[PDB]
């Protein structure tokens, strides 16, 4: 019958890995680089495009940065169409949370939401596992600005800073070297720029291979917002920090 | 019994120039016991309003389901929802519950942003839209805000004449009801300002 | 070698699988023509009956699915009847749904809509065959319109289906070279079945008997299939001039 | 290669050889063949005696359906009575709709279609039964025979099993000397004899002889198993014809 | 309503008045309550005309879906779809439905389905509202075999009465005649059935 | 070989191996035999031991007053069939206030174990069956093999080393069919043909396993020393 | 019938592939060509009517498909994987947005859905991915004119001018070269008759080429889809 | 069940719930506590049908447990009220609705505030300074409306709650057999034993 | 309301009143009740309004769909059908009753349908509160094949009994006329009321309403 065609997505190895979870981590590794860095006054969300033409629509174009809520967003790496489906469910999620308790929903239990739907396709239901790593940049009033990152096995990790996708390796020793603690947003816009710079298979990191966010506490009123940032000004940021 | 009129309350919408306004009593009872005097009725997403009577209940899952709704809608349309759009999303929400329908009086009201046309809609319980250009009533006392509005109103209201006009609409209208007042509010709303005020009024 | 045995890509983009579904289409070694005459579309058919134990009555490829639309098929009979009995169904379906008879290329599309399902889902094979549908319709006129295992459909002037079509085909399209017009420009449906037979006979290089083939015959309002009789008469007219 | 592993596969030929190999199954059965007569069908059979030990005819191999069809089958004798059961309920639907007894072609395709769908999936396996059936309706006498690709015609004179080619000879005989027809107590007495001429097949064990019809005149277009001295009168026929 | 079918020497013949009534209120005074099943196999409706109309359609659908794959199909068989409709749904149904139809072998036949889902095969039916007022009359005046004409005059007079005596029924007397001939439609206005 | 590995699967030869390895597990199974006349029919079962510490597995079940069977193979797969027969014979009586004729209930058990020849997932059952029973057309012995076939007898035997009961019965046909208002010698004549199934062992107290049902006979299974007589 | 399929037909291989949609691309390579051009005031989508045979009626055969009133669609590869991709994707614009809304969805998110189908035949059971890459070109009254391409795997991405299918390569060089942010929609579709010239072999003229516009408001409110005639486009291939 | 009050003071919100209850022609209990604790800082009352009252609270205070230990965080009484109104107002369209009515009386950690939400059967929620259910404030509302300040001590609170039960004692035809008070605030909830 | 259709010599003419109520009082006396189907193909509506409102929008969508697979104009009979079955399906629980008019390939077509889902194909037809005041106009001057002038005027004078006649019939007349060359959705059609007209200002000055406090938010 049927059982003949059956890839068996969801077996350990005799050594105890998840065959399907390891190669679609392998996918993950040629995709785009993303990068989030954490600081005291907020979060910093940088990740590069792949392939880029010159006659792709950049002002109207979105595969990597995306809005979860108001207070919540993403940076993927990996199957932007995997990723696309995810994060609908993320977005409902938080609604859900929202009409549940009338407070908006607080980063780890999204994040852990997400997380355990991947699980689940790693131990049943016979399909391929979610080709995607995200990393997880949000607020809310219990724990402060936050930063995490999912794959496909389902596991999350908080961080100060992180990479996900291609040369992490490279770009996490980067991060490790020039991060501090006490570091501010504008410092962290520029060293999350400066890693990218360093580790990007491009011969140059200009203003349309990039796509860039920030998580601000800071408002007028103290209030969080979210900035995804125009072509125009990523090129500016680009002059600022003296890359361009 | 009548689940419409056990909690009593009223909203009142209308058209100025440049400019609507959207008005509400504060009650909340449990038929004759007043219980709430801050029981507002009116509540915005983005810059289209939404004002409803009825059974509270109903009122507030309502509109925690459109705040819901709307929320998605402006993730992925990358937008704010508009009052015409808004007013086709009520009206699908009610039918969809026909045979189990929520005992509500929805009023929309809001500027159109691109357009700039004032805009104003209404809705029976399973989602029959009136649409007006003058203006929209319903609750416990809609008979009694139809008679003020159609005697007061007048088209072109510039908005601090159409505040007076609203206000006196409601004010009356509520102290010929028994099940309504307790305090009142309106919103005056221009294409990028919006003035909420609170009346002084009769407190039985 | 996964990859030739269901409906998945190999390497090449290829579905292996339909294009063996085209190779079963050829197994009965029958041909099928089909023309469109002013007020009428005419199907003929090649028929065989090998077996002297066989009820040559019972013999057909060409199925009657509604009044208006008939059905010519080109492969094994299980999968004939398998696609006439689904045909048949959907045309009393839309017919209740609708309030109008099925049109002709609708009928062809949504069976068509269901062989591509075959080419994308696993656990179905595609069907062996290849479907010839033809009618008068009430606002197309007539029209022929045919299905194949890829779930590919396209209208015709005229058309061929077999081991022998391009051999039909490319006598079809010298016609209408000659001619310059989308059908057979004559009145009655009788010379158009004796056009279709002419020059299935000219292209296959074979003479008929009343036996030997099989017709089916679309005007307004009805579809209807020829008796031997019928056919001798029209091959009685073909030999006398 | 792999293509003959599961059911529903095409070959590159276009072939669905597990359907194929089911005919084998066919083959390797025991004969049985029908006869179409001037108003009816008679249907017969060839009983392999195994042992001493089998109760003579008590283990019956001809299925009736309703009342007016007869349904004999070759291969893997589950598989036929699986079929008959499937034709009984198929049956049973199309009277309480439509209050006439199915017609012989309706009830032909109804065990088509079914027969058919058995090649579609490679979860199920197909048939590995040939069936021969008929009786009379309506319309007259129709006999048919029906594969395990779902193929079916309708036939003058229809054999199969494993003496199925001299059967057929047979068959085709009485085609060609009787273009005016054969009468029912005729078709009696030729059925006997051509299970008898196609026993050299199977001429190791001895055999026992079943035949049924449904005639217009003979049983009322109802189906009937053949017995007692009419069965008699057709061995002793057939028995004088191989001699 | 008023409906009845008529078996005669060449076929059969149904008749109907064509007054539709919500209360007093007469909403068509035009109505065909004569309805084409198939070629030779046709209808009178009484009762609910949602319902009526619904199994109509369905036994149209039925019908035609036999045509496809057995041919023509007996007037028996078109009563026994009608049948197992009214009888399995007798619950939520409210229809009272004659069929009557033209074989050659069998020629003209009329069945009859009252409200519980029972048939009856009859020479004649009558049914709707206003029948009751002609079982007297009907009775009295039919025949076997009588000829096209006689068969005409006989439902015409026998509606003529139960229009006269029913409020719910008026309007014109519609006719369908079911023979080998064909399929003729035969309409009759009160003008000249009232004076009869 | 290649074919093998599923029930829906033919070989070229049109064999299904998968039955072929289920009808291997009766021939490992311990040895019984069935027969009949007129009036009685009978079972005799030898019944296997695990080792002299055990238990004999019982062989014989009854599915109603006037029907049951012995088995040979899968005894759980005996159980599931039994426990069909049982509700078979249970809906015959109680919708019908009829007893179940023996040669519908071979029907039955047929058509049941044929659904699990013909589709994917399942499995053939891997138990042969001897069914008597005592019904309106008198005495009645079936064997039932888990391809499906069902076939009506004077006698049989199935299991191991049955072949030598088989032969015995054939030679002894016609005298034991007319054994007829005599249960112990009909009795007799089945216990003498099991007996030509025996090698190195023989039949003991606890080893030997009879039934019997007929004309004002219910349904009744002899074991321990209700069978001293016998042996 | 069981279906027994329950589990993906598409997986990630040692290296990180999922090679059923790799293999569904190289068919979308293989297909006829076809381009999408965005202008100012417009969008143009075009294609080759690669007619099978000279007896087949190539005009019941339509390529480029109105998905609702203001987009088209128009593709490369597998023809009946792309029918059924339109019939959803017509029926998806009325189920979850139009019953909704009361209006027709702006084109990025009728893509979003499109998309989403294709993707889940990519990660589903007992499915292949579809053999198509579509371009969908549209107009909304708060996006403005846009082009999208969608792929195999479900990925999309928004375009001022592509081409996809056999000479997709050269055509987008071709194009580089020729677009600028003012071109007007008649400029647009004078480059998309030039690029399609290079990568058809046969008879090129009205009957051969399959074009249609997002424009103008054609006369609630006007379709802006509009499929341009044979004679329409004979008529621009004089001046060519 | 029957008497059930609530009062907001300055920082605590204060709970009074009657100790009666009665199966039709008896008095079974009078010591019967009409009462869950939801969390440290959030207590809920409840009056309405048999049965349907405890098995509510206790599947309130069942689902508020399972969240405390799965994120280590207590929930706002906020969050907890909207959670409670949300499960009624589903239960009012169901096959068979809960018919309880509750306050949640809670002190927010974070924001240093008393907060009293009344809520009924239909999932009508109101935040309020002093609330009750059934006929309990048809009583004692007047005596609220008079006395109460929002910068009352917890005593004081307690003195107008006395008179609030002495008015209910003198015109409430049943005898209720008086109240268990509780008191929230900061440092969580406790009972007033001589009331 | 009154709605009504007729049949004349071209096509199909459509007409309806435009009050709507709430109980007795008059929510909106310029509501629009004639409602598209496809271009060929319009409504009228009467009945709990909702449900027409919704029923005619569900079958239009579907229509939409079915015209863009077939790549042909929808027949009136397919818009009938599906109205039909579906209200059949409900046992008159949606109370949609409507007067549906078109015109096919097969030419003009006049429909009502009733909520339990029965229909009648008629000449002209009346329907709403208003029905019979409508039906006496047509009983009284309805001829077939009339010539567009006279049925637009006849349909008009149908939807004015109604109007004057019926209470619960107010407000403008609006019409709807289709044959194979053209649509003209006249609306409004008549104005055979005028507004009222009040004598006096009785609206307030500035500063008159006793306002408690403000608050005002830039957007
Ligand atoms: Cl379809
Ligand atoms: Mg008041
Ligand atoms: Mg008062
Ligand atoms: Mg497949
Ligand atoms: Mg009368």
């Amino acid at each position: 019958g049927s059982r003949r065609y059956d890839s068996r997505t969801t077996i350990f190895s005799p050594e105890g890995r998840l065959y399907q979870v390891e190669y679609a981590l392998e996918s993950i590794s040629h995709a785009g680089t993303a990068i989030g860095i954490m600081a005291s006054d907020g979060i910093v969300l940088a990740a590069e495009r792949k392939v880029t033409s010159t006659l792709l629509e950049q002002d109207t174009s979105t595969e990597k940065l995306y809005k979860l809520n108001d207070k919540i967003a993403v940076a993927v790496a990996g199957l932007t169409a995997d990723a696309e489906i995810l994060i609908n469910t993320a977005r409902i999620h938080a609604q859900n949370y929202l009409k549940t308790y009338n407070e908006d929903i607080p980063v780890e239990i999204l994040v852990r939401r997400l997380s355990d739907i991947k699980q689940g396709y790693t131990q049943h239901g016979g399909l391929r596992p979610f080709g995607v790593s995200f990393i997880y940049a949000g607020y809310d009033d219990r724990y402060g600005y936050q930063l995490y990152t999912s794959n496909p096995s389902g596991n999350y990790t908080g961080w100060k800073a992180i990479s996900v996708g291609a040369n992490t390796s490279a770009a996490q020793t980067l991060l490790q070297m020039d991060y501090k603690d006490d570091m501010k947003v504008d410092d962290a816009i520029e060293l999350a720029l400066k890693t990218l710079s360093k580790t990007t298979d491009s011969s140059a990191l200009t203003y349309d291979r990039l796509e860039f966010a920030t998580i601000r506490k800071g408002a007028n009123d103290g209030e969080v917002y979210q900035k995804i940032f125009k072509p125009q000004e990523i090129k500016d940021i680009l002059v600022k920090t003296g890359i361009t | 019994s009548d689940p419409s009129s056990i909690n009593g309350g009223i909203v009142v919408a209308m058209t100025g120039k440049d400019c609507v306004a959207i008005a509400c009593d504060l009650r909340l009872g449990s038929q004759s016991l007043g219980v709430s005097n801050k029981f507002e009725k009116i509540f915005h997403y983005g810059h289209v309003f939404l004002g409803i009577t009825g059974l509270a209940t109903d009122v507030t899952t309502l509109n925690e389901m459109f705040r819901y709704k709307t929320n998605l809608y402006k993730l992925k349309e990358e937008r704010a929802i508009e009052p015409e759009t808004f007013t086709q999303l009520v009206s699908s929400s009610l039918y969809e519950r026909r045979f189990g329908p929520y005992f509500v009086g929805p009023v929309v009201a809001g500027i159109n942003s691109k357009s700039g046309k004032p805009f104003i809609a209404g809705f029976d319980l399973i989602g029959c839209i009136d649409e007006a250009k003058d203006f929209i009533v319903s609750g416990t006392a809609s008979d009694q805000l139809f008679g003020m509005c159609e005697s007061l109103y007048e088209p072109n209201l510039e908005p601090e004449d159409l505040f007076e006009t609203i206000s006196q609409a409601l004010l009356n209208a509520a102290d010929r009801d028994a099940l309504s007042g307790w305090g009142a509010v309106v919103y005056i709303i221009k294409k990028d300002e919006v003035v909420k005020r609170y009346l002084k009024m009769r407190q039985d | 070698g996964y990859d030739r045995h269901i409906t998945i890509f190999s390497p090449e983009g290829r579905l292996y699988q339909v294009e063996y579904a085209f190779k079963a289409t050829n197994q009965t070694n029958i041909n099928s023509l089909a023309v469109r005459g002013k007020d009428c579309t005419v199907v003929i058919s090649q028929k065989k009956v090998p077996d002297k134990l066989l009820d040559p009555t019972t013999v057909s490829y060409i199925f009657c699915i509604s009044r208006t639309i008939g059905m010519v098929v080109n492969g094994p009979i299980p999968d004939a009847r398998n696609a006439a009995l689904r045909a048949k169904a959907e045309a009393a379906e839309f017919r209740y749904k609708y309030g109008y008879d099925m049109p002709c290329d609708v009928l062809a599309k949504r069976m068509a809509n269901l062989s591509q399902i075959y080419t994308q889902r696993a656990y179905m094979r595609p069907l062996g065959v290849i479907l010839t549908f033809v009618s008068v319709d009430e606002e197309l006129g007539p029209s022929i319109y045919k299905t194949d295992p890829a779930g590919y459909y396209v209208g015709y002037k005229a058309t061929a289906t077999g081991p022998k079509q391009q051999e039909i085909t490319t006598n079809l399209e010298n016609h209408f070279k000659k001619s310059k017009i989308d059908h057979i420009n004559e009145e009655s449906w009788e010379k158009v079945v004796e056009f279709a037979i002419t020059h299935m006979i000219d292209a296959l290089g074979t003479e008929f008997s009343k036996n030997d083939l099989e017709v089916g015959v679309a005007t307004k309002d009805k579809f209807f299939t020829l008796s031997a009789e019928n056919i001798e008469e029209r091959l009685v007219a073909i030999a006398e001039q | 290669t792999g293509y003959d592993l599961s059911n529903s596969v095409f070959s590159p030929d276009g072939r669905n050889f597990q359907v194929e190999y089911a005919v084998k199954a066919v083959e390797n059965g025991t004969t049985s063949i029908g006869i179409k007569c001037n108003d009816g069908v008679v249907f017969a059979v060839e009983k392999l005696i195994t042992s001493k030990l089998l109760v003579p005819q008590k283990n019956v191999k001809i299925q009736v359906v309703d009342r007016h069809i007869g349904c004999v089958y070759s291969g893997l004798i589950p598989d036929g009575r699986h079929l008959v059961n499937r034709g009984r309920e198929e049956a049973a639907s199309f009277k309480k709709l439509y209050k006439t007894p199915i017609p012989i072609p309706a009830f032909a395709d109804r065990l088509g279609q079914y027969v058919q769908a058995h090649t579609l999936y490679n979860s199920v396996r197909p048939f590995g039964v040939s069936t021969i059936f008929g009786g009379v309706d309506k319309n007259g006498a129709h006999l048919y025979m029906l594969e395990p690709s779902g193929s079916y015609w309708g036939y003058k004179g229809a054999a199969t099993g494993k003496g199925r080619q001299s059967a057929k000879a047979e068959l085709e005989k009485l085609v060609d000397h009787h273009p005016e027809g054969l009468s029912a107590r005729e078709a009696v007495k030729q059925a006997a004899k051509i299970i008898y001429l196609a026993h050299e097949d199977n001429k190791e064990k001895d055999f026992e002889l079943e035949i049924s019809w449904c005639s217009l005149s003979e049983t009322n277009g109802l189906h009937k198993f053949v017995k007692g001295d009419l069965l008699q009168e057709a061995i002793d026929f057939a028995q004088k014809e191989i001699n | 309503t008023s409906i009845m079918a008529v078996t005669f020497k060449d076929g059969v013949i149904l008749g109907a008045d064509s007054r539709t009534t919500t209360g007093a209120y007469i909403a068509n005074r035009v109505t065909d309550k004569l309805t084409r099943v198939h070629d030779k196999i046709w209808c009178c409706r009484s009762g609910s005309a949602a319902d009526t109309q619904a199994i109509a359609d369905i036994v149209q659908y039925h019908l035609e879906l036999y045509t496809s794959q057995y041919g023509t199909p007996s007037t028996e068989t078109a009563a026994s779809v009608f049948k197992e409709l009214c009888y399995e749904n007798k619950d939520n149904l409210t229809a009272g439905i004659i069929v009557a139809g033209y074989d050659d072998k069998n020629k003209g036949e009329v069945y009859t389905i009252p409200l519980g889902g029972s048939v009856h095969k009859l020479p004649y039916a009558i049914a709707g509202s206003g029948s009751t007022f002609i079982y007297g009359y009907c009775d009295k005046n039919f025949r076997e075999n009588m000829s096209k004409e006689e068969t005409v005059d006989f439902i015409k007079h026998s509606l003529s009465q139960a229009i006269k005596w029913d409020g719910s029924s008026g309007g014109v007397i519609r006719m369908v005649v079911l023979t080998a001939a064909g399929v003729e439609r035969l309409i009759f206005y009160p003008d000249e059935y009232e004076q009869l | 070989n290649n074919y093998d590995g599923d029930t829906v699967t033919f070989s070229p030869t049109g064999r299904l191996f998968q039955v072929e390895y289920a009808l291997e597990a009766i021939k490992q199974g311990s040895v019984t035999v069935g027969l009949r006349s007129n009036t009685h029919a009978v079972l005799v079962a030898l019944k296997r031991n695990a080792d002299e510490l055990s238990s004999y597995q019982k062989k014989i079940i009854k599915c109603d007053e006037h029907m049951g069977l012995s088995l040979a193979g899968l005894a759980p797969d005996a159980r599931v069939l039994s426990n069909y027969l049982r509700q078979q014979c249970n809906y015959s009586s109680l919708v019908f206030n009829r007893k179940l004729a023996v040669e519908r209930a071979g029907h039955l058990l047929c058509d049941k174990a044929q659904k699990n020849t013909q589709s994917y997932g399942g499995r053939p059952y891997g138990v042969g069956l001897l069914i008597i029973g005592y019904d309106k057309s008198g005495a009645h012995l079936l064997e039932f093999q888990p391809s499906g076939n069902v076939t009506e007898l004077y006698g049989t035997a199935i299991g191991a080393r049955s072949q030598g009961a088989k032969t015995y019965l054939e030679r002894t046909l016609d005298t034991f069919i007319k054994i007829d208002g005599n249960p112990d010698e009909l009795i007799k004549a089945g216990v003498e043909a099991i007996s030509q199934s025996l090698r190195d062992e023989s039949l003991t107290v606890d080893n030997l396993s009879i039934a019997i049902v007929g004309k004002d006979t219910p349904f009744t299974i002899y074991d321990g020393e209700a069978v001293a007589k016998y042996i | 019938m069981t279906d027994r399929y329950s589990f993906s037909l598409t997986t990630f291989s040692p290296s990180g592939k999922l090679g059923q949609i790799d293999y569904a691309l190289t068919a979308v390579k293989q297909g006829v060509t076809s381009l999408g051009i965005k202008a100012t005031n417009g969008v143009v989508i075009a294609t080759e009517k690669k007619s099978s045979s000279p007896l087949a009626m190539s005009e019941t055969l339509s390529k480029v498909s109105l998905l609702t009133p203001d987009i088209g669609a128009v593709y490369s590869g597998m023809g009946p994987d792309y029918r059924v991709l339109v019939d959803k994707s017509r029926k998806v614009a009325h189920t979850s947005y139009k019953r909704i809304y009361g209006e027709y969805p702006p084109t990025k998110l009728l893509v979003s859905e499109v998309a989403k189908i294709m993707q889940e035949a990519t990660q589903s059971g007992g499915v292949r991915p579809f053999g198509v890459s579509l371009l969908i070109a549209g107009h909304d009254e708060f996006n403005g004119f846009s082009l999208y391409q969608v792929d195999p795997s479900g990925s999309y991405f928004p375009w001022k001018a592509t081409a996809i299918g056999k000479g997709s390569v050269a055509a987008k060089t071709f194009l580089e070269k020729r677009w600028n942010d003012e071109l007007e929609l008649e400029d647009a579709i004078h480059i998309a008759l030039l690029t399609l010239k290079e990568s058809v072999e046969g008879e090129f003229n009205g009957d051969t080429i399959e074009l249609a516009i997002i424009g103008d408001e054609n006369p609630d409110k006007g379709p802006r889809f509009r499929k341009l005639t044979s004679q329409e486009i004979n008529d621009r291939l004089e001046a060519l | 069940m029957d008497i059930i009050l609530g009062i907001r003071v300055q920082d605590s919100v204060i709970l009074a719930s009657s100790k009666a209850v009665t199966r039709g022609i008896s008095v079974l209990k009078d010591s019967d506590d009409k009462t869950r604790q939801l969390s440290p800082h959030t207590l809920m009352s409840f009056a309405g049908e048999a049965g349907d009252t405890v098995q509510f609270a206790e599947y309130i205070q069942a689902n508020i447990q399972l969240y405390s230990i799965r994120e280590d965080y207590e929930l706002s009484p906020q969050a907890v009220s909207s959670f409670v109104r949300q499960e009624l107002a589903k239960s009012i369209r169901s096959r068979r609705p809960y018919q309880v009515n509750v306050l949640i009386g809670g002190y927010d950690k974070k924001k240093n505030k008393p907060e009293l939400y009344q809520i009924d059967y239909l999932g009508t929620k109101v935040e309020l300074p002093y609330g009750a259910h059934g006929y309990s404030g048809f009583y004692t509302f007047s005596l609220l409306d008079h006395h109460y300040r929002p910068d009352m001590t917890t005593e004081e609170g307690l003195d107008l709650l006395k008179l609030c039960v002495q008015e209910l004692e003198k015109r409430m035809p049943m005898d209720f057999k008086g109240v268990i008070v509780k008191i929230v605030d900061k440092d969580g909830i406790r009972q007033v034993d001589d009331f | 309301t009154t709605i009504a259709g007729v049949v004349y010599k071209d096509g199909i003419v459509l007409g309806a009143d435009t009050r709507a109520t709430e109980g007795m009082v008059v929510a909106d006396k310029n509501c629009s009740k004639i409602h598209f189907i496809s271009p060929n193909i319009y409504c009228c509506g009467a009945g709990t309004a909702a449900d027409t409102d919704m029923t005619t929008q569900l079958i239009s969508s579907n229509l939409e769909l079915h015209s863009l697979s077939t790549g042909r104009l929808p027949r009136v009979v397919t818009a009938n059908r599906m109205l039909k079955q579906m209200l059949f399906r409900y046992q008159g629980y949606i109370g949609a009753a409507l007067v549906l008019g078109g015109v096919d390939v097969t030419g003009p077509h006049l429909y009502s349908i009733y909520p339990h889902g029965s229909t009648d194909k008629l000449p002209y037809v009346t329907m709403g509160s208003g029905s019979l005041a409508a039906m006496a106009v047509f009983e009284d001057k309805f001829r077939p094949d009339m010539e567009e002038e006279e049925a637009k005027n006849l349909v008009s004078e149908a939807i004015a009994a109604g109007i004057f006649n019926d209470l619960g019939s107010g407000g403008n007349i609006d019409l709807c006329v289709i044959s194979k060359n053209k649509l003209d959705f006249l609306r409004p059609y008549t104005v055979p009321n005028k507004k009222g007209t009040r004598l006096g200002r009785y609206r307030c000055e500035k500063g008159t309403t006793a306002v408690l406090t403000e608050k005002i938010t830039p957007l």
